[PDB]
């Protein structure tokens, strides 16, 4: 699309994505947290 | 000029800390097994300072396009010389950094430390450092504003003489950071230890008022970059050959149209106006 | 599945090398983990590879460029860009306030339930548009130089609040060198400490304690450097008039 | 195409040959692999390009 | 065996060992030396580099003593190899045309990049900017090219 | 054909045995900050220090061999040294090793007069590691128990038993 | 703000130990209300609403909230939310009407 | 009581500071709204 401030169109791009290589030896980087669980979906009409 | 080494590899050797505690923690690096209170009143003078005329020159980062400030450089204890890989400069008013980095390429973070120390945050445009520990006398805001008028180019100097602190506020945010790297821990005409630290929003409400009229003198100019100059006449309506065109092209034909300013300004290649 | 990053914190080649790594890095923003994009920049700094630096969630949330953090609309930081069209969206930074949003937020958008800033910013530049006895003029002992050389301050009066010192230095450095500049908004008043006293002299005699300095009227003579104090309302008072009524 | 200096550019093998001619003598003295020390001694692709 | 023998079992070395020993203890005296160097004042790839350039120019006396300067008989060339004066494989690469001034193999192993790319100390200086000067991460090269 | 991948590919080639030596030198007791980057891997390769215990056991020298050289895979921290061999043997050969060593310790314990048991640890519990550079490198070793065969009638295995 | 942090502390420690007693979140949100934070006092009717939805007293309270403190359009808001959730129970529907 | 107390002196007798309580485990409640549910927007206008 544009850019941020700029609505000149510029050049399609190719992308060339892999995963990276890493380290076998390494345990998972980032410690776990406890979050409260988010509210329902919106609850329905009680058609009694 | 090349960049000159501001101390020598001698003394810039890794060595340990000096030992407060029964045991060397070598996971996190640090003495255990004695006390708080000497860590807490421990804050050292700094090893070094740098020289814009006498250090500051040029290396493998003046070669290199869209490279970071050395910060140890910025702290006067960058043994590396020409061989540094990051400048050996102040910023100028050219200088801009992304939010997501600071001058020296440290990452800026969404909170502030506790003390307010460190990097900077990215959920405030921070240029303003907040100096104490400074001993009191009366030639204080001469000393202040001599040392940080070196250190960069300011907006605005404030120093209360009660508790000894200045308030200094830079217009570039990487000469902020630079002055705060470079002015923590060293001293000015009396040997002192300087708490430089990021410096509060201020609850002055003028100042309020001027920071907030900046955000949105900044928005406004990034608007102005990102709409035409006609658009823009159009919208502002400060003068009346604009605002007769305004009438104009919104009438479009019909009198007393007035068209939708959502029609009138949508922008495209094929929408309505010929503006687009 | 691919990164949200803009055109400039994208490389200039047309063909891009990028590193993908899932839970690679926590989100700046939310705290969480996401999956890390990184490529490697144009010049062959030291530095790292650029990388997407908070998640695809609080960039939709936030309309932020991955990389850079900035608005993707205009190219504002988004502290900036809310605060001066703060009617898009606040947000949460308290601890498990912020993760909470985020995991509410993504579970929503991904099940399914949940351009329009040109209002905004119309009405932002409307608004910016919308825009905010007598004291004798200085005589010949104001403007003569007095015979103690030892006086090297000179002393400006009637500062506004929006007056900065990198055009005062600039404009007093065009004339000589200066030594050290203080200038005080909070009481209007400025002192002046140059370097050689035949510069000090000669822009002094230049300026007769008369300046035109961004369509402000300055009013500079020679003082004694005095430690600016905690002045009384009444002097700051008549400390602007007098730099008014410098100009008659 | 895009990465490498020179793009495009009408520029034949022996002009590679000397434009790498004039690179290698500003390139400095790699040495002669069969004195293991003192002056002379091999330093091969670890030699400075002399700037 | 490159196993250390007691000295009963020891074998003696092919001939030409006694005229070149001091050459290639020169060497060995020097990959000691590289083994005690600091490591405080430099980066941790930088400390690992000059292990690489004593094999290199270790590999590169044996190498030309035996097919350039035709100096040793080709038994001792080949104990030379198999007992570990010379590193035999980057002597296969310097054999190999384009590679007759490889720095290490790891430089040229491709599976272990993350583009799957050799490193640029193996491009053409022609085809890099000017005062662009690459020292590579794994060796310290600042160019192999052969053309280099 | 030489890039039915995109690029040239090689075979994976041994390293100098200086390189894994001058990475175990450097990171000594992980105790400078240099290395807190390594030390998540290092301290995770922990989860693998089995394996590495096995290998290394297994590929112990025997008593006729002084010293014996093996193939290790080692990580490019320090962090874990991987004996990369099976001890595979010709299994008549082995057993007519172990056989001569059978014959040879029983010689030996009725010819000493007394067998002084080396000591349990070896080394004392605050005593620092050895160094391979420093202590062992190039340390002429003992002789290693063998048979003394015959050159006639052990002719058949003499050079290579 | 000291004792309103001290305050709200206490509140959502009772919450989290009983979150199915209606008292607990009225007293909070009366509470907050008290203190003139309307968006307070309003997000905790909502996590209520979330915890009890089809509770004709707690949609009572919220309603009788925003008309108390003169919300108008959100108290309306709120009335066609509660007798679409609702739409068999005439206490709502007589409170709309009237 | 006696906190408040000592924090009011200080205050009048010019030193101001962050006595701070805030444990290892707590959310700031008076930092922001926690765990906000807006109300759901319907027919009426709320902005005024
Ligand atoms: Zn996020
Ligand atoms: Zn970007
Ligand atoms: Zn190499
Ligand atoms: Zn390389
Ligand atoms: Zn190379």
């Amino acid at each position: 699309s544009a850019q941020m401030g700029n609505n000149t169109k510029k050049q399609e791009r190719i992308i060339k994505i892999v995963e990276r290589q890493r380290d076998p030896m390494e345990p998972p980087k980032f410690k776990h947290k406890k979050i409260p669980r988010g509210p329902p979906s919106p609850p329905p009409p009680v058609m009694h | 000029r090349p960049a000159r080494p501001q101390i020598d590899p001698a003394l810039v050797k890794s060595e340990r800390p000096p030992q407060t505690g029964t045991v060397f923690n070598i996971w996190y690096n640090k003495w255990s097994g004695g006390d708080r209170e000497d860590k807490y009143l421990s804050q050292t003078h700094a090893k070094g300072r740098c020289n814009i005329a006498r250090d500051s020159g040029y290396t493998r980062a003046d070669s290199r396009p869209g490279s970071y400030f050395c910060l140890y450089f910025a702290r006067g204890i960058c043994p590396k010389g020409q061989d540094c890989d990051y400048l050996h400069r102040l910023p100028t008013i050219h200088d801009i950094f992304n939010p997501n980095v600071d001058c020296f390429g440290r990452d800026k973070f969404a909170d502030y430390r506790d003390d307010m120390g460190g990097v900077g945050s990215f959920n405030r445009q921070n240029r303003t450092i907040y100096v104490g520990r400074i001993h009191v006398t009366d030639d204080i805001e001469e000393i202040v504003a001599r040392h940080f008028a070196e250190w960069g180019q300011i907006e605005r100097i404030r120093v209360l003489n009660n508790r000894g602190v200045a308030f200094i506020t830079y217009t570039n945010e990487a000469n902020a950071q630079f002055a705060k790297e470079a002015m923590a821990h060293q001293s000015l005409d009396h040997n002192e230890i300087l708490n430089v630290r990021w410096a509060t929003a201020d609850p002055n409400p003028l100042a309020q008022k001027r920071e907030q009229r900046r955000i949105e003198e900044q928005a406004a100019e990034a608007i102005r970059r990102a709409l035409p100059a006609e658009f823009v006449a159009e919208i502002e309506g400060k003068d009346p050959e604009a605002r007769k065109r305004r009438k104009l092209e919104s009438s479009y034909g019909l009198e007393g149209y007035e068209a939708p300013d959502a029609v009138h300004f949508a922008r495209g290649p094929n929408a309505v106006n010929p503006r687009g | 599945d691919f990164p949200s990053v803009c055109e400039n914190c994208l490389p200039e080649n047309p063909y891009v090398k990028m590193l993908k790594e899932d839970y690679g890095a926590e989100c700046k923003l939310c705290t969480r983990p996401f999956t890390v994009f990184s490529w490697a920049g144009d010049g062959r700094a030291h530095g790292r590879k650029k990388r997407t630096n908070i998640c695809l969630t609080c960039a939709r949330l936030k309309n932020a460029c991955q990389c850079c953090i900035m608005d993707l609309q205009f190219g504002l930081p988004i502290v900036i860009r809310d605060k001066a069209l703060e009617l898009i969206a606040p947000g949460p930074q308290s601890e498990i306030n912020r993760e909470y949003f985020a995991q509410n937020n993504e579970r929503a958008i991904e099940e399914g339930r949940a351009k329009t800033d040109e209002k905004a910013r119309e009405l932002l530049r409307r608004l910016a548009n919308s825009k905010p006895a007598a004291l004798p003029p200085p005589g010949p002992k104001d403007w003569l130089p007095p015979a103690d050389k030892s006086i090297m301050s000179l002393f400006i009066t009637g500062i506004e609040d929006d007056l900065p010192e990198w055009k005062i230095r600039d404009f007093f450095k065009q004339y000589g060198k200066i030594k050290s500049l203080v200038v005080s908004h909070m009481t209007h008043c400025a002192f002046v400490n140059y370097e050689t006293r035949e510069g000090a002299e000669k822009a002094a005699t230049e300026l007769k304690g008369r300046a035109v300095i961004a369509g402000c009227p300055l009013r500079i003579r020679w003082s004694i450097p005095r430690p600016i104090g905690t002045m009384n309302k009444e002097e700051r008072a008549e400390m602007l008039r007098d730099g008014r009524s410098a100009f008659p | 195409a895009v990465e490498a200096v020179g793009g495009g550019v009408m520029r034949s093998n022996r002009e590679m040959k000397e434009v790498n001619k004039r690179l290698r003598e500003m390139r400095e003295d790699k040495g002669s692999a069969t004195i293991a020390d003192g002056e002379g001694a091999y330093i091969g692709p670890w030699a400075r390009y002399k700037r | 065996m490159p196993a250390i023998r007691p000295a009963s079992k020891r074998k003696p070395p092919p001939d030409g060992f006694s005229d070149i020993e001091e050459d290639l203890l020169i060497f060995a005296n020097k990959m000691k030396d590289a083994q005690n160097t600091p490591t405080d004042n430099i980066p941790k790839h930088q400390a690992q580099w000059p292990i690489f350039q004593i094999a290199h120019q270790r590999s590169r006396y044996v190498y030309e003593l035996y097919y350039q300067k035709q100096a040793i008989s080709k038994q001792l060339y080949d104990w030379l190899l198999k007992n570990g004066y010379a590193d035999a494989m980057l002597i296969a690469k310097w054999k190999k045309q384009g590679y007759e001034k490889l720095c290490c193999l790891r430089c040229i192993q491709t599976k272990e990049t993350n583009f799957n790319s050799t490193c640029i100390c193996r491009v053409p200086r022609a085809q890099l900017k000017e005062d662009q000067d690459i020292q590579c991460v794994n060796c310290g090269c600042r160019g192999c090219a052969s053309t280099d | 054909e030489k890039r039915k991948g995109g690029f040239v590919e090689t075979q994976k080639a041994d390293m100098p045995p200086e390189h894994l030596r001058k990475i175990v030198k450097d990171i000594g007791d992980v105790s400078q900050k240099k290395y807190t980057s390594d030390k998540r891997s290092y301290l995770g390769a922990l989860k693998f220090m089995p394996h590495a215990v096995l290998k290394l056991l297994e590929n112990m020298p025997m008593p006729w061999e002084a010293a014996r050289e093996v193939k290790v895979l080692y990580h490019v921290n320090g962090c874990l040294t991987l004996v990369n061999e099976i001890p595979r043997v010709i299994e008549p050969v082995f057993f007519a090793q172990w056989g001569s060593m059978w014959r040879t310790m029983r010689k030996e314990k009725s010819d000493r007069r007394l067998f002084k048991r080396m000591r349990f640890p070896p080394f004392d519990d605050e005593e620092p590691p050895l160094s391979w550079s420093e202590n062992i490198e190039d340390v002429e070793p003992l002789e290693p128990i063998q048979m003394e065969l015959d050159e006639d009638e052990d002719a058949a295995v003499y050079e290579w038993f | 703000k000291e004792y309103q942090g001290r305050k709200r502390r206490e509140f959502e420690d009772y919450i989290r130990r009983n979150r199915l007693r209606l008292q607990n979140w009225f007293q909070y949100a009366q509470w907050e209300l008290e203190q003139k934070e309307f968006a307070r006092a309003r997000s905790i009717f909502e996590r209520a609403l979330d915890v009890h939805p089809n509770n004709t007293q707690l949609w009572i309270r919220y309603i009788e909230a925003e008309l108390k403190n003169r919300n108008i359009n959100h108290a309306r808001n709120l009335l066609d939310r509660a007798v679409t959730r609702l739409p068999r129970v005439s206490k709502l529907w007589y409170k709309y009407v009237y | 009581l006696a906190a408040l107390q000592k924090r009011r002196e200080l205050k009048t007798a010019g030193i101001n500071i962050k006595i701070t309580t805030r444990k290892k485990g707590q959310m700031d409640y008076n930092a922001d709204i926690p765990f906000e549910k807006k109300p759901a927007p319907g027919f009426y206008d709320t902005t005024e």
